[PDB]
């Protein structure tokens, strides 16, 4: 949840890109927009000379 | 939902209506009337 440069409409809470996946949220208590970047992941390859 | 727009007569312009009120639960409303 990092700060984002987006600017919601005053009534808007959700933030969504074209994936049906949430990518921004308006924080309820303090009115700010936070990003929803997923936690890092990826395959693990092993380089071996045999 | 509400919106207020100025004109010079439904104009040809485009303006989306911003939601403003989400009044809580009621029961079946099948009829209405305006308070003139
Ligand atoms: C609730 O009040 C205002 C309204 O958003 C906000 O600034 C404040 O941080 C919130 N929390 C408290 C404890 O006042
Ligand atoms: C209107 O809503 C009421 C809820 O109590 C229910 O009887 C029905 O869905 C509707 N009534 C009708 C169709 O007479």
């Amino acid at each position: 949840l990092t700060e984002s440069n987006k600017k919601f409409l005053p009534f808007q809470q959700f933030g969504r890109d074209i994936a049906d996946t949430t990518d921004a949220v308006r924080d309820p208590q303090t009115l700010e927009i936070l990003d929803i970047t997923p936690c890092s992941f990826g395959g693990v390859s092993v380089i071996t000379p045999g | 939902y509400s919106k207020h727009t100025p004109i010079n007569d439904l104009p040809q312009g485009f303006s989306a209506l911003e939601p403003l009120v989400d009044l809580p639960i009621g029961i079946n409303i099948t009829r209405f009337q305006t308070l003139l």
